């Protein structure tokens, strides 16, 4: 959301365009724009996190499960804490001993 | 929005808050007493005359 | 948007970019020295004196 709220993507991007169309841009091609286009790259700017486990592939070795994708408890919460949403997620699939 | 209010009432529209400030300015460039076009227009006639 | 720009452009703003321009314009028009609002002002009492 930091980068393609709705709020952002209405109001700057709709400022964005009326500076380029009062400065002739869609008069004529020369003008040069200042981020007209955020609505066309909604959910692709700094959408994910990922993070290669180093200590669990020391200990799992050649042969091993890649990845795994990981939703959280609160689905728009990641970006408020990275480092909280990336621990959660390898809490699933760790060594387990009953 | 504050790039594009600098351009509009600065650039397209000069100095010039809105037209109606305009031929103002433009009426007391032309002529001594302040005034609209009307005025412009009975000032310059009465000088044609 | 580019319609939009064309009716801004050349329907509401006429032929003209802004109203700088179009001032100087004016000026030229009325007077033979291009310049501002004041060196209009400045032609048409020297004119007038």
């Amino acid at each position: 959301p930091a980068a393609d709220a709705i709020a952002k993507l209405i109001i700057e991007t709709t400022g964005n365009l009326l500076g380029y169309f009062l400065l002739g841009g869609f008069s004529s091609a020369g003008t040069i724009a200042a981020d007209i286009i955020m609505p066309f790259l909604v959910g692709t700017i700094a959408a994910w996190l990922q993070w290669k486990n180093t200590g669990r592939a020391t200990e799992l070795g050649w042969v091993h499960y890649w990845e795994l994708y990981q939703q959280g408890a609160e689905t728009n919460s990641w970006s408020l804490a990275a480092l909280a949403a990336l621990r959660g997620g390898f809490l699933v699939g760790r060594s387990e001993t009953v | 929005w504050g790039d594009a209010s600098n351009t509009f009432f600065n650039l397209i529209l000069g100095g010039f808050q809105n037209l109606s400030e305009f031929v103002t300015l433009i009426v007391q460039a032309v002529t001594g007493a302040p005034g609209g076009l009307t005025d412009l227009q009975a000032f310059l006639t009465e000088r044609w005359g």
